[PDB]
């Protein structure tokens, strides 16, 4: 996912670390990112990694009621979470659509509406993860809402080999494992 | 919607008939007066732009040499009724060698109203009532005669009837100024006076139509000079 | 036995909130530095001198027990410590009330004299003595987190100059949310109250929310922003409750502007978390109807609504009296498209080979959002190649990026 | 400018003087709910703190041996406990009844004072304390409707002697119905302004509650507190929120709201007499109301707020353009003729938009042309969004 790493870097790392680049370019800093791909392709993994490397607080918004007491005793609007996010800026608000209408995409719409021009504090980025991009609402697919859409296709033979090398490194492996052959033995596999 | 065209309200009203009756109140004001000297029909053209040609706004129609009609509301809907009146007339003349009674013409036009439906209807049958109100005025054996017809098919003879947007105030003024024994010139002047006080625009010989059906004489649409002759007073 | 009879009319607190209190000095006119203003100021000064001398004398021959600091210390002793926080359940009498502590146990206690009796209403948080539970004060309720959520603390940086082509729309919205506040004399002299409500409708990306941001930039009133989908709650009656509390907060911070953005999303979207189905949404809509134009008197609250699907709204919601003006935002024409491109590339460093005339017809149904996205993505492509000057190839890739795929 | 230095000198002196005064007198705190010190009766406060003991609120449950001279009272002290106590010497035995709230001491829990019944604070706030600023003179074209409403909701309260003498029982319920903007809530506000009895405004959406049976509880408490007054009026705005007709859709479709509506119906006309309460409901969807709610004895009068006729529209135009700086020859009759089926709200918007057109042209007087453009903009241009054509099928 080197291409995905670079794409998410240029949108989440640069505005936090170097807002002057976007100011000199005369363009608005990105505030919303979409990561779309089959489940298990590393969308949550890349979001957590980009939050970890930029020292941006990673907040996962699953909409679960169990955590509502931590968000706020009100719980009438999801934007009540922003008070926490502003307290930990730079922040990355992450929501993964497991897949009526989708509550994750509704939360996306509300957070993006707040972040458009009505949010004072900067460096508060927002990420979605979704399985498919053709199911997204027309409001979310409108230009200007999601500043960058990044695809996470299932790994090919070389990417599968890289994932295999990463994950087999945690194991007592006999020398001479032909991980390339095993990668060839898993067509159409996810991470 | 869920309702059909032939649906009765809990109060006994035909829904589409009442809704078509409500369409007349958006139409231009027409005033018909019947007197022993003849029938005078007047209507306001309601010109919406200086570029529009007033002569093309035909709201008083020659039904036959002895009968005219003034329409108010949806003028396009009135074309079918006018054509049926002008075809039904000259069919009485074809078979009986005589002009129709104004009452007979109005009754024949009335029979068209309510001839609408959704199911169990002919392919040429209408789908909605005629959102127009007609004022027939003519001369027959009973002398001059003025009849009013409304989208419910209810036609009734009237001494002086005002239809259209200003039907209420114009009818009140007609009741105030009408007496049975008055001349046709007085009727024309009174109708023009009532029209002038209800027009949105200013009354002139271009934005109104005046016609007369007198005994002996034929149906006559007033020209610009004749209109200016009577307008110059009031 | 006879029940006590209160002397205060009603059971609600005084409507006036946050006044000058005892500092309400008379308004001296004219403001010009003339001798008449000078004389009025001197008269106020002489009355203050007389008051000062009288109060000093009275406190001078008052007993040592009866002194301002001594009476404050006695008030503190009467209250004691700690001071429990209970709920004013009922005002039985002027100096007697039923209050419930945090443990759910109610007590018929006495309201002491130093309590601000005009701050007492049922449900208000009161401070009670720890031992005898007598009402010793009223707790100024802290701002609700939801109050913070609606209120726009910092004005958006988008101004009217950043909007291109919406001249008539800007004029119509200014006549309803800006001119009535800056120049009320026009409306007063004309004998009409300003247009009550405004709804901005049009295709997506046309600038409705941008115009709302511009209004929020140049407004002296409190700005509350609520998305329509935020009015859909997870529990029965919570939607109407949220609408009621939103307009209560709007009334508290008068003058205020309530921006119900994406109102149609309350009805066009169905979520399974909504316990009640379309019927609870209808009840929320009825509550919104009451808030927009209902029985309760409305203060200086202006309502702005935005939607890209106005055909799906209940017509009784946007009826005149509730929403007087329906401002349409059409897709930009060529002049407006050029203005938008110049607005969003004003801070850009364009190349000599880039022309906005070619980009003006990138798509027939081009909107302001599409143009801004084109510019932002072209700048992103320039950033990818470590460049500060955006080339025509960057814009070409931008068009195939945002508009297509 | 010659007085500016002395102006600032005396202004600073005044500010310092005000601060000095506030130093001796008071005006501070205001976050702990402290009244100004001029109202501090500290000696009386101490005497109250000592003499006036606190009283815990309990509920009497059963009176044992009420006939004899030693009646024992079982009280339920809220979340605290349950006790068997006796009345204090200062309370008559007939002043305490089973099921009523009492206030007892903390030592022996002897009943010390009978207490008013518990009422939800949300129900308490529903009663109107500031009357609206609308009179019957602000409603045009509704002469018959206003007369019928007044002779039910105002005349029996004002002059009851005209009804008792002839053995006449006036109607105790009015339903105002009509298309949106026709003046239902305007007439209700006029009633609340003119009324002298207790007026309670209830919005149907306020009767929708999260939990099961809570809406019926609010209705019960509303009619309980309405019965604690000699004469009372309850206004049910948008009664179609909870007044919908009962239905069985397999699932539990609107069961709780139907129970709330059933409780309201039982309060209106049930086994127990309603009392001197005269209810008033307004809705733009009267076709959805339950037949039992639309029945005489619950909604005796059904006043229709149909769209104004020509005379009514002219009257509304005169009402809303009364304070307008209009020209001398405004043909308000013509304007009323130009909007055949229009609500009073549309007429008010026409007046406001004519004023806005005049203001936009920097003119202090609105001409007839301005009113014509206002009619075009409101009646014609906005006719796409009109709620009228859809809602007269419902009425
Ligand atoms: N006419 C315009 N002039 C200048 N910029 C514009 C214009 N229209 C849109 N924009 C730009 O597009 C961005 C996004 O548009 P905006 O969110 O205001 O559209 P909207 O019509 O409210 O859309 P939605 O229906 O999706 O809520 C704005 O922040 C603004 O920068
Ligand atoms: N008959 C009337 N005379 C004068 N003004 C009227 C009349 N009817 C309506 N209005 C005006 O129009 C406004 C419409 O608001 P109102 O509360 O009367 O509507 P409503 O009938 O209760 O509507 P809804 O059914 O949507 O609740 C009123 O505030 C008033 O200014
Ligand atoms: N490209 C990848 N490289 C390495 N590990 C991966 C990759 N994709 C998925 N994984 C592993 O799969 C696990 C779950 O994947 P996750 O990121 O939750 O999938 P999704 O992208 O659908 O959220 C992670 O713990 C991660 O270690
Ligand atoms: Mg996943
Ligand atoms: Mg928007
Ligand atoms: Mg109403």
């Amino acid at each position: 996912l080197d291409k995905q790493i670079k794409e998410i870097k240029e949108v989440i790392e640069l505005p936090v670390k170097h807002p002057e680049l976007f100011e000199a370019l005369g363009i608005a800093q990105p505030k919303g990112v979409l990561l779309y791909g089959p489940p298990g392709t590393g969308k949550t993994l890349l979001a957590r990694a980009v939050a970890h490397h930029t020292d941006c607080t990673f907040i996962r918004v699953s909409g679960s009621e169990l955590v509502q007491k931590f968000i706020g005793e009100g719980a009438r609007m999801v934007r009540e979470l922003f008070v926490m996010a502003r307290e930990h800026a730079p922040s990355i608000i992450f929501m993964d659509e497991i897949d009526g209408d989708s509550e994750v995409q509704r939360t996306m719409l509300e957070l993006l509406n707040q972040l458009d021009g009505f949010e004072a504090t900067k460096n508060i980025k927002v990420i979605m993860a979704t399985n498919r991009i053709d199911i997204l609402d027309s409001a979310l697919l409108r230009p200007g809402r999601i500043d960058r859409k990044i695809e996470f296709p299932p790994p090919n033979e070389e990417a599968r080999l890289d994932i295999l090398k990463i994950h087999s490194r945690k194991m007592n492996l006999t020398r001479g494992i032909n991980l390339r052959k095993i990668a060839e033995l898993m067509p159409g596999a996810s991470g | 919607y869920d309702r059909g065209v032939n649906t009765f309200s809990p109060e006994g009203r035909l829904f589409q008939v009442e809704y078509a009756i409500e369409a007349i109140k958006l139409g231009s004001t027409a005033i018909g007066i019947q007197t022993s000297e003849g029938v005078c029909l007047a209507v306001e053209k309601r010109i919406t732009s200086p570029l529009m040609e007033p002569s093309s706004i035909e709201k008083i129609v020659e039904i036959d040499a002895h009968i005219g009609c003034a329409m108010s509301g949806l003028i396009a809907d009135a074309k079918t009724l006018i054509d049926k009146a002008r075809v039904e007339t000259q069919n009485h003349w074809f078979t009986y060698n005589e002009t129709m009674t104004v009452e007979s013409v109005t009754q024949a036009v009335s029979n068209l109203a309510l001839q609408f439906g959704e199911e169990d209807a002919d392919p040429g049958a209408m789908s909605r009532p005629f959102g127009v109100a007609l004022l027939f005025g003519g001369v027959d054996e009973k002398g001059p005669q003025l009849f009013h017809m409304d989208p419910s098919g209810t036609f009734v003879q009237c001494d002086a009837r005002a239809i259209g947007s200003a039907s209420e105030g114009a009818q009140s003024s007609l009741q105030e100024v009408y007496h049975k024994s008055m001349t046709l010139k007085e009727a024309i002047k009174s109708s023009l006076i009532i029209l002038k006080q209800v027009m949105e625009e200013k009354l002139n010989a271009t934005n109104i139509e005046l016609a007369t059906v007198q005994p002996g004489q034929n149906f006559h649409m007033f020209t610009k000079e004749e209109l200016e002759e009577v307008i110059k007073d009031i | 036995y006879e029940p006590p009879v209160p002397t205060r009319v009603g059971k609600k607190k005084k409507k006036t909130k946050g006044p000058d209190a005892a500092s309400k000095l008379p308004l001296v006119t004219p403001h010009t530095q003339c001798r008449l203003k000078l004389l009025k100021l001197e008269r106020i000064k002489d009355y203050l001198l007389m008051e000062e001398e009288f109060i000093r004398n009275q406190e001078q021959m008052k007993p040592l027990e009866e002194k301002q600091e001594e009476e404050r210390s006695k008030v503190d002793d009467l209250r004691g410590t700690p001071m429990s926080v209970g709920t004013l359940e009922e005002i039985i009498d002027d100096n007697h009330a039923i209050v419930s502590t945090s443990v759910g146990s109610e007590h018929y206690v006495s309201i002491l004299s130093f309590v601000d009796k005009d701050l007492l209403e049922p449900g208000c948080s009161v401070l009670l003595n720890h031992k005898v539970h007598a009402v010793i004060g009223v707790l100024m309720d802290d701002t609700d987190p939801l109050v913070t959520v609606m209120k726009v603390e910092k004005a958006p940086q988008e101004t009217y100059a950043d909007i291109g082509g919406l001249d008539n729309q800007i004029q119509e919205i200014k006549e309803s949310v800006e001119l009535p506040l800056t120049h009320p004399e026009y409306y007063e002299e004309m004998g009409i109250k300003p247009p009550k409500g405004v709804i901005l409708y049009g295709p997506p990306g046309t600038g409705k929310t941008l115009l709302a941001k511009a209004v929020a930039n140049q407004t002296s009133a409190t700005f509350l922003r609520v998305v329509g989908s935020e009015l859909i709650q997870k529990y029965l009656g919570d939607g109407p409750k949220l609408v009621r509390e939103l307009f209560r907060v709007a009334e508290e911070h008068a003058p205020s502007i309530v921006f119900i953005d994406e109102i149609d999303a309350i009805g066009t979207k169905r979520y399974d978390s909504n316990s009640g189905g379309e019927r609870e949404i209808q009840r929320t809509m009825l509550e919104l109807l009451n808030q927009l134009d209902g029985f309760d008197s409305r203060g200086d609250v202006k309502v702005i609504m935005a939607t890209n699907r106005i055909e799906t709204l209940d017509p009784a919601l946007i009826r005149p009296g509730r929403i007087d003006r329906k401002i349409e935002f059409p897709l930009p024409d060529e002049k407006t498209k050029k203005r938008i491109f110049q607005i969003h590339t004003s801070r850009m460093t364009l190349a000599d080979d880039v022309t906005l005339d070619d980009l003006i017809m990138a798509k027939d149904d081009l909107s302001g959002a599409d143009i801004k996205a084109i510019c932002t993505e072209a700048g992103l492509m320039a950033l990818r190649e470590r460049r500060m000057k955006v080339t025509n190839e960057d814009f070409k890739k931008s068009k195939e990026n945002v508009l297509y795929k | 400018s010659t007085y500016s230095r002395q102006i600032k000198q005396v202004e600073d002196d005044i500010q310092q003087l005000l601060k000095k005064i506030n130093e001796l007198t008071g005006i501070k705190e205001s976050d702990t709910g402290l009244a100004p010190p001029a109202l501090w009766d500290l000696a009386a406060d101490k005497q109250t703190l000592q003499s006036e003991q606190p009283l815990q609120v309990a509920r009497c449950t059963k009176i044992i041996n009420a006939d004899s001279e030693d009646p024992k009272y079982i009280i339920n002290v809220k979340q605290f406990a349950k006790f068997v106590v006796d009345l204090s010497d200062q309370v008559a035995p007939t002043d305490i009844e089973e099921g009523m709230r009492v206030g007892v001491d903390r030592n022996k829990y002897q009943i010390h004072i009978p207490l008013p019944p518990k009422i939800d604070p949300t129900v308490t706030m529903m009663q109107v304390e500031e009357k609206p600023d609308v009179t019957y003179s602000d409603v045009g074209g509704c002469k018959e409707q206003i007369e019928k409403l007044r002779e039910v909701v105002e005349t029996p309260l004002l002059h009851p002697e005209r009804f008792v003498n002839l053995g006449i029982e006036p109607p105790k319920g009015v339903l105002l119905f009509g298309p949106p903007g026709t003046g239902k809530t305007l007439c209700a506000r006029a009633v609340a302004n003119r009324t002298d009895a207790c007026f309670i405004r209830v919005i149907g959406s306020e009767l929708v509650q999260k939990y099961v049976g809570e809406g019926a509880r609010m209705v019960r408490e509303l009619f309980e507190m309405a019965r604690t007054k000699k004469a009372c009026l309850i206004f049910f705005d948008e009664i179609d929120a909870i007044g919908g007709a009962r239905f069985d859709d397999g699932a539990g479709g609107d069961n709780e709201v139907q129970r709330t509506m059933l409780e309201l119906i039982n309060q209106l006309d049930g086994f127990d007499p309603r009392g001197n309460i005269k209810v008033l409901m307004a809705t733009n969807r009267p076709d959805t109301l339950d037949p039992a709610l639309m029945r005489p004895g619950r909604l005796d009068r059904k006043i229709e707020f149909s769209l104004p006729d020509l005379e009514g529209r002219t009257h509304i135009f005169k009402i809303h353009a009364r304070s307008m700086s209009v020209e001398r020859d405004i043909r308000f009759e013509l304007l009323a003729r130009l909007c055949p089926n229009s609500t009073g709200a549309e007429i008010r918007s026409v007046c406001t938009e004519a004023g806005m057109f005049a203001i936009r042209a920097r003119r202090k007087i609105a001409t007839e042309k301005d009113f014509l453009e206002a009619v075009n903009k409101v009646i014609k241009s906005y006719a796409k969004f009109s709620a009228t054509p859809r809602y007269m099928t419902y009425n």
